[PDB]
């Protein structure tokens, strides 16, 4: 539920992009754990 | 098949999550063959 004013109280007209995501496990990697999760499936949506 | 009797079955596992901890450690796989006229079939499953 986002919302943005100026300085002295005034709507401002303009894009707003929301991109949300995150890594899975990250176990370390080789000799540990090669192969693991995603780069995170990174999902996006913009509105005005 | 028909010219002998032989198919080629290549399977992509990039649909299959290959690298996190939705493993069972186990593929079952399931081949089933069958004839143009008879219908008839014969089925063959294990366990990879
Ligand atoms: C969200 O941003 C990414 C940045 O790489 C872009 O590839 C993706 O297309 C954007 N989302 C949409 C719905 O366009
Ligand atoms: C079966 O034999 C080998 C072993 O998989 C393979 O290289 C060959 O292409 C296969 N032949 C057919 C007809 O699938």
């Amino acid at each position: 539920n986002v919302s943005a004013i100026y300085t002295y109280g005034q709507p401002v007209p303009g894009s707003v992009t929301i991109k949300c995501c995150r890594e899975a496990s990250s176990y370390y990697g080789r000799k540990g754990n090669c192969f693991k999760g995603n780069r995170g499936i990174c999902t996006n949506i913009t509105g005005e | 098949l028909g010219p002998d009797g032989a198919f080629y079955g290549v399977v992509s596992l990039l649909p299959f999550q290959m690298g996190q901890s939705g493993f069972q450690m186990s593929l079952g796989v399931a081949l089933t063959v069958t004839e143009e006229g008879t219908g008839i079939q014969v089925t063959h499953q294990f366990f990879i």
